[PDB]
């Protein structure tokens, strides 16, 4: 048995710096690859715009100091990525995700039934 | 023992007369059952058209009005307790 | 024959083993599993025994409706069994047969309660297609659906 | 279908037995006390959408209430007449009446 | 009218007409719960809007019915045994007292018994 | 869409009806209205129809296409979408549309004519049949929809039919119905987008020199839904359009290079320049012997007109939403007539605007 | 203008044949429904228990094929899509998608309780509940699964229902 | 079963026009001895013929000549053509008829694509009674 | 235990912002004498505040929107009920269960 296209080990990494080298090289494998995520997955948008939402979502867990955390956000870090080249998500997928969308006063939740 | 086995001795319909001796001298291997079953035969009293009046079978042990403490066959409560082994029992 | 159940230690019957491991060895395997089952069916007809097909214990089984009517602690038996079911005591399991595809077996976790804990289902078919890939390796894709028709890949059990 | 009497009267009292069997949960039932004082239920659905025709509420009714019928041929054009509410049962217990008896008396003494 | 249609009665007020499809059901007029939704409200709904309601299944309301038999009545015994008239096909054997100077219905059946030497007071 | 559309959970309508709403406003939610979408088998009435269903809203859609309802159901929960088999020419179909209703909105019309019904018996005479039953059967508001040049004085049927149509809608139900004049809409399978996509269109030049300002058709279904569930905005008369003026001429240009199809254009018929007396010609005939609407003689004087835009009315920001250029909208429902992909931006297009004009 | 509009004109199912050219447009239509209710040619859609029914009624005793019916593996042959399982949440986009490949005239049959409504599988995080949000269905088939008959009362169900359709005299008529 | 004897003895015994109707919905040619007729105009055969098959001895003449439809027919012969009876239900003994207090009137098919389709109601009332609303006028 | 491990379950952020979670000890029941119910630590949620229970308007279902109304979790210490509330970053509040109070009771006290 062999793996699939763009298919990595899964280790545990124990260094906190050998980490960001993996994860700023997977960063531009995001980007490299945001052209043909436009062509393949015909998305109505430029693809400036799947360059500019990779981005956003590395840096929502810049802030992590535990290690084990480190790790498991790293494993479904390549996980997703390796998803998106194969063309294994369909096209309702992909648009939903980059086609996401200020609080309503007090008195407009409390007329509306607020949560 | 699983031995090939005379066509008539077999629960299908079967050719009769004629057509018998003529079946017998076309087909390759004569006792092979046409499959279509007996109409006289299967399923003839249908299953809601039955005469055994069904009672409901007890064995004496477990059905009985006498010795038939319900302690004595209480096996759900008699399960095998869970022991581990660590390695200082061992 | 490793751990016979159900009655399967009473009859007699054989079983066929391959010598190539390739799609025609298995066809004939199942051609002889076909008249093996028919030698255990005929058995099962000459000695069948009479007696209860259920445990004789209602309080894991529900007493018959005659009975339910007309005796109490049946009544109350049949009330407990369909609203609150019968406790299956603590501990865990790993049940295997002969199922046709394959051996399935399940792993069945039990806390004391009327709910299993945990249900895990081996899967005769998931097994088999995880070696798919395995065996694959090599061979043309009119090759590729005879694989498939000699794994039984129904896919209920592989999806479980 | 939901059975009667022969005297004419609902035979499910509302115990609430199969609604607790059913493996599916198609079943749903409100009760209280009837006019008269008797124990009737005033709400009961089946979600033939949600049923797996499995048989446990009829094993599980004490008054044989609740049946399954020998009819498979009742295929709807839209799925709203596929929530057979109670009114509905009970028309199919007496649409099928005689039906549910040739089984009723055929394999009463096997359950 | 919608005074008897929308509320539940004991017994009715007017004769019960099997053509008129507003009543709750063809041999009753009012509901028989409390919670039962009266059928005239029922069916004043948008998918009602292009239906035929003669057609809408109306099964005979069943409170109606148990009332139309006679009381069975027992000779020298205050204690009636009722089974659903079936046995292994009715309800469980319940055993009904008829000290009370009334006639007890039965639990499941709705079958209603009392004493013979009750009857003179009772049919008053 | 959004997750509520609406303001408050309870809504008083103009009949005294205490609607209360149930849920957070998705599919099993409720809003305790009830509308009737007339024409929701229409291009407009498929996107109105979504909308309201799509949050519990019980909406009654009359057809006469017994298959092209179908798809409409899925839209809504059980029991949400119902169907009543109506016809113009019957009028107990019509006071069965309308009988348990909240809402009433009238979205048939038509600018060609047929041997069983002409523009006037449409245009004027189903809308005010509609409205008068509406009336009759206790709606609280009636919405009505009619052409972006409602104008009783134009020579074109169209406009004529049109503009009448909105009088004879408040002489019959009352100073209480509102009005919309949506501009020519664009969306996925849009009769204005067809016309500029299509390849062979004979007399192109007579055709395309009309002047119109684009308008999103989901925005006028959305448009339609804060009408509806708002009672500040009866009697009034919306006239929704887009800021952007783009002329067909420019738009059936700009659309040939995002198709990308030297030679080809003019040998595969693209153009078909026509003399007008022959165009009024073939489109006379074929109103006799065509068995579907061709683009017959009134809309020939439709070219002719430029919309325009009557400055007594509101538009999109009495409703507190932004209208949508054609700009951002316009690759994405070309696509489906459609190395790398080449996609357009709102910058992109721009910038192909101007080579169009460009000599 | 002048809008002559009467009020009394029954609808298209109801409308009585009263000249000529009602019976024309009629009789063309009979043709052109017979000849799509007798060639029911149906997609092999079948996903789980339900589909083992599906092939059931194929076999000798029921004989689909002597009605007409011929199961075809793409929807490019096929006019009826028959949902014969349970459709997950990751196999609903693909539904969708072969369901949009089917050129008209097309209807669909739900066969058993997970394509209705979900059947046993209704609170689960994986199961569409009633595929019915998905497509448009034109008659749903109850039962777990339902029998070889049931699926064939289906059949013969629609088929009654597309013989009665009006789709030319709708023209002359309706239009 | 097939052979066209077995078909010319049918079309037979029959006559024309009770063997064209079957040469119209029923596809084959059989004679069957009337067993009965139920409320919707039904009736229901049964073949003698030694060489029919195993599932074919029994079989329905549906009253209408272009269509047939399954829910025409009636409860109680819908079970007996199933090969699920032995006694067809003109033939039950007193003592196994089901007992109706109610009226039973003429049987209703399926009334699905029509006006007569089932429609499903909530049969409880709301949970919730609003307050009734009176003013009371201070002194 | 220490680490926000949340990050890692994929849960909705809803269940940290805006649910709250009970720890609790299921109490004895006035209607029956068994004392097992009352022995095991469970983790249930708070219903909302609306959107938690309404009518169907076709059928008179219960509809709701609550994805946690039906999940109750269950433990055997209370520890280990608050250190996997406190892994999961939930915000929840504890219900100590009341103690019954300890009273002799003997037979001769209907005299004495
Ligand atoms: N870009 C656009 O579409 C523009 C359209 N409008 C106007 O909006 C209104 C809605 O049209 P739209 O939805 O966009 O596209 P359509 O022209 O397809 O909508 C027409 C609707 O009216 C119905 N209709 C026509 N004649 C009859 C009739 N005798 N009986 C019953 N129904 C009839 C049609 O029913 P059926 O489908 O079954 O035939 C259809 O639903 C029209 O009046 C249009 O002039 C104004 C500005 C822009
Ligand atoms: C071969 C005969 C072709 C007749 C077609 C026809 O005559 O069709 C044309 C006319 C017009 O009606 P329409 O097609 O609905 O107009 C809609 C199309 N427009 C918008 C282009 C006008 O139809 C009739 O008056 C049909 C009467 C019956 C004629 C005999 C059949
Ligand atoms: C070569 C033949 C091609 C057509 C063959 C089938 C036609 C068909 O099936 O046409 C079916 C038609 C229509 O049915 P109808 O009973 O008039 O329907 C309406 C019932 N009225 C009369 C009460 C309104 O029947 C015929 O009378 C067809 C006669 C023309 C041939
Ligand atoms: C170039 C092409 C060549 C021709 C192609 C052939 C097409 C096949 C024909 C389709 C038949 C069909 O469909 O017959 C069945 C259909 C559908 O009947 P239904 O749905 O029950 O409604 C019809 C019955 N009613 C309305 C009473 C309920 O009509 C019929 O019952 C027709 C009944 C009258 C037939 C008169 C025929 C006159 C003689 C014709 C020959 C001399
Ligand atoms: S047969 Fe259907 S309704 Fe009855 S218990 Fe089984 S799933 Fe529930
Ligand atoms: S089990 Fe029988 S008696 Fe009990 S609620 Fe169900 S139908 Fe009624
Ligand atoms: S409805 Fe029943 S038989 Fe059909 S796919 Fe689902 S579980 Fe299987
Ligand atoms: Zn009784």
């Amino acid at each position: 048995t062999n793996p699939t296209a763009f298919a990595q080990t899964t280790r545990y990494v124990k260094d906190s710096t050998e980490m960001r080298t993996l994860v700023l090289n997977l960063y531009r494998r995001y980007l490299r690859h945001s052209r043909g995520f436009v062509n393949n997955y015909n998305l109505d948008i430029p693809a400036s715009q799947v360059r500019t939402k990779i981005r956003q979502e590395f840096e929502r867990q810049r802030f992590v100091k535990d290690l084990p955390l480190k790790n498991v956000l790293y494993m479904k870090a390549q996980m997703e990525f390796q998803e998106l080249v194969n063309f294994w998500k369909q096209q309702c997928h992909v648009m939903q995700y980059f086609e996401s969308i200020k609080g309503d006063s007090f008195v407009q939740k409390f007329l509306k039934g607020a949560q | 023992s699983g031995g090939p086995v005379p066509v008539f001795k077999k629960y299908t319909t079967g050719s009769k007369g004629i057509w018998e001796k003529i079946r017998q001298l076309l087909t390759l291997v004569p006792n092979r059952s046409t499959g279509n079953p007996l109409v006289k035969n299967y399923r003839v009293p249908p299953p809601g058209s039955q005469t055994l009046k069904y009672k409901d079978p007890v064995t004496i042990p477990a059905g009985d009005i006498v010795k038939n403490q319900y302690y004595d066959r209480d096996h759900r409560r008699n399960y095998p307790r869970l022991v581990a082994f660590d390695q200082t029992k061992v | 024959k490793s751990q016979p159940y159900d009655a399967y230690d009473k009859v007699d019957f054989d079983i066929a083993v391959g010598t190539k491991g390739d799609c025609y060895d298995r066809y004939l395997i199942r051609m002889t599993e076909f008249r093996q089952s028919l030698r255990i069916i005929e058995q099962c007809c000459n000695q069948m025994p009479p007696g209860p097909v259920k445990v004789e214990d209602f309080k894991v089984a529900p007493p018959p409706r005659a009975l339910m009517k007309e005796d109490m602690e049946a009544l109350i038996h049949h009330f407990l069994l369909y609203t609150k079911g019968y406790a299956v005591p603590a501990g865990e399991t790993y049940t295997a047969i002969e199922a046709p595809k394959g051996e399935m077996a399940v792993y069945v976790v039990s806390d004391g309660s009327e709910r299993p804990y945990r249900c895990k289902i081996r899967a005769p078919g998931f097994a088999h297609l995880g070696a798919f890939d395995h065996i694959a390796r090599g061979h043309f894709l009119p090759d590729a659906v005879a694989i498939i028709g000699t794994m039984d890949l129904v896919f209920g059990e592989v999806d479980r | 279908a939901l059975r009667r009497y022969p005297s004419g009267e609902e035979r499910c009292i509302a115990c609430k037995l199969c609604e607790a069997v059913c493996p599916a949960q198609a079943i749903t039932i409100e009760a209280e006390e009837r006019i008269d004082g008797s124990r009737r239920t005033y709400k009961y659905d089946i979600d033939m959408t949600k049923c797996i025709y499995c048989g446990y509420c009829q094993e599980s009714c004490p008054v044989d209430a609740i049946v399954e019928t020998p009819n498979v041929e009742y295929a709807t054009e839209t799925r709203e007449e596929l929530l057979y509410n109670k009114e509905k049962l009970l028309a199919n217990g007496d649409k099928w009446e005689q039906e549910i008896q040739y089984a009723l008396d055929a394999d009463a003494p096997y359950r | 009218s919608t005074k008897e249609l929308t509320t539940a009665r004991i017994k009715d007020i007017s004769k019960p007409d099997e053509n008129n499809l507003q009543q709750q059901a063809p041999n009753r007029i009012s509901p028989w719960s409390k919670s039962q939704k009266p059928r005239a409200e029922a069916q004043d709904n948008v998918r009602f809007a292009v239906k035929d309601l003669a057609k809408q299944p109306r099964p005979y309301a069943a409170i109606d019915l148990i009332y139309k038999q006679p009381i069975r009545y027992i000779e020298h015994d205050n204690v009636a045994v009722c089974d659903g008239n079936g046995g292994a096909q009715g309800h469980p054997k319940v055993y009904i007292n008829l000290d009370q100077n009334k006639a007890i219905p039965c639990g499941y059946c709705g079958l209603r018994f009392a004493q013979a030497a009750f009857k003179e007071d009772i049919e008053s | 869409v959004s997750t509520f559309p609406l303001k408050s959970d309870i809504n008083i309508t103009k009949s005294g009806k205490t609607l209360l709403s149930v849920g957070q406003g998705g599919r099993s939610s409720r809003t305790g209205f009830t509308a009737t979408v007339f024409g929701g088998t229409g291009f407009l009435g498929r996107v109105v129809v979504s909308k309201l269903a799509k949050h519990g809203t019980n909406v009654v859609v009359p057809f006469r296409n017994d298959r092209a309802r179908r798809q409409l159901k899925v839209n809504g929960d059980l029991g949400v979408v119902n169907f009543v088999e109506f016809d113009i020419r019957n009028l107990k179909s019509i006071e069965d549309s309308v009988k348990y209703s909240d809402i009433v909105i009238n979205l048939i019309g038509t600018e060609h004519f047929s041997k069983n019904f002409s523009i006037e018996d449409v245009n004027i005479g189903a809308a005010e049949r509609i409205a008068k039953a509406a009336k009759e059967a206790g709606v609280s508001r009636l919405i009505h929809v009619s052409s972006y040049n409602a104008n009783p004085s134009s020579s074109s049927d169209f406009y004529a039919t049109k503009g009448i149509g909105e009088q004879v809608v408040r002489d019959n139900f009352g100073p209480d119905a509102t009005i919309v004049r949506p501009a020519p809409m664009y969306f996925r399978n849009s009769p204005f987008l067809n016309e500029l996509l299509q390849i062979k269109a004979l007399g192109g030049n007579v055709i395309f020199k009309k002047e119109v300002y684009p308008v999103h058709a989901l925005q006028v279904g959305e448009a339609i839904e804060r009408i509806a569930f708002d009672d500040a905005t009866a009697g009034q008369t919306y006239e929704l359009f887009g800021k952007e003026r783009y002329s067909k001429k420019e738009l059936r240009e700009m659309i040939k290079h995002i198709i990308h199809i030297g030679y080809y254009p003019y040998s595969a018929g693209f153009y078909l320049p026509a003399p007008e007396p022959f165009l009024y010609a073939f489109a006379l005939i074929r109103q006799y012997i065509s068995s579907q609407p061709r683009f017959n003689v009134d809309q020939l004087k439709r070219s002719h007109i430029n919309q325009e835009i009557d400055q007594s009315a509101k538009t999109f920001t009495d409703l507190g939403m932004v209208p949508d250029e054609l700009s951002e909208y316009l690759y994405r429902y070309v696509k489906p007539h459609i190395q790398n992909r080449t996609v357009y931006s709102k910058e992109d297009i721009e910038k192909l605007r101007d080579y169009v004009n460009t000599p | 203008y002048s809008s002559d509009l009467p009020t009394d004109i029954p609808v298209l199912s109801k409308r009585p044949h009263t000249n000529l050219l009602d019976y024309t447009f009629t009789t063309f239509d009979k043709m052109k429904n017979w000849a799509r209710k007798s060639s029911f040619w149906p997609m092999t859609f079948g996903l789980a228990c339900c589909a083992v029914e599906m092939m059931h009624v194929s076999a000798p005793r029921y004989d689909q094929d002597r009605l007409g019916i011929i199961f075809r593996a793409s929807p490019r042959q096929s006019d009826i899509m028959i949902v014969a399982g349970t459709v997950t949440n990751k196999m609903a986009p693909a539904l969708r998608q072969v369901y949009d490949q089917m050129p008209y005239p097309r209807w669909v049959i739900s066969m058993g309780s997970c394509a209705n409504g979900g059947g046993y599988y209704h609170y689960s995080y994986s199961v569409v509940r009633g595929v019915d949000r998905i497509v448009p269905v034109d008659i749903y088939v109850p039962g777990c699964p339902p029998t070889s008959e049931a699926l064939m009362y289906g059949v013969f169900q629609l088929q009654k229902k597309m013989m009665d359709g009006q789709t030319h005299r709708m023209w002359y008529r309706s239009y | 079963s097939s052979s066209i004897q077995r078909t010319l003895r049918n079309l037979w015994k029959n006559g024309f026009k009770k063997s064209f109707k079957q040469l119209q919905g029923y596809n084959d040619i059989k004679s069957g001895r009337l067993v009965g007729t139920d409320s919707f105009g039904n009736k229901f055969y049964e073949v003698d013929d030694p060489v029919e098959i195993h599932m074919r001895t029994r079989f329905v003449e549906y009253t209408g000549f272009w269509r047939q439809d399954m829910s025409e027919v009636e409860p109680g012969w819908h079970y007996w053509l199933a090969y699920g009876t032995d006694v067809p239900p003109n033939q039950l003994k007193p003592e196994e008829k089901s007992v109706r207090a109610y009226p039973v009137k003429k049987h209703v098919p399926n009334l699905t694509y029509t006006d007569g389709a089932y429609v499903p109601y909530n049969t409880a009332r709301p949970k919730c009674a609003t307050w009734d609303p009176k003013v009371t006028e201070r002194p | 235990t220490d680490l926000a491990k949340e990050l890692v379950s994929g849960a909705p952020k809803e269940l940290i912002t805006e649910r709250v979670a009970r720890i609790y000890q299921e109490a004895k029941a006035a209607t029956q004498s068994g004392q097992h119910n009352t022995e095991t630590w469970k983790i249930d949620w708070d219903i909302l505040n609306k959107g938690n229970r309404w009518e169907n308007d076709l059928m008179g279902y219960q509809s709701s929107s609550d994805y946690m109304q039906g999940t109750i979790l269950k433990f055997d210490t209370r520890e280990g009920a608050i250190r996997f509330a406190k892994g999961q970053g939930w915000d929840y509040y504890i219900q100590e269960p009341k103690v019954r109070r300890f009273v002799k009771k003997d037979y001769s006290a209907n005299f004495y």
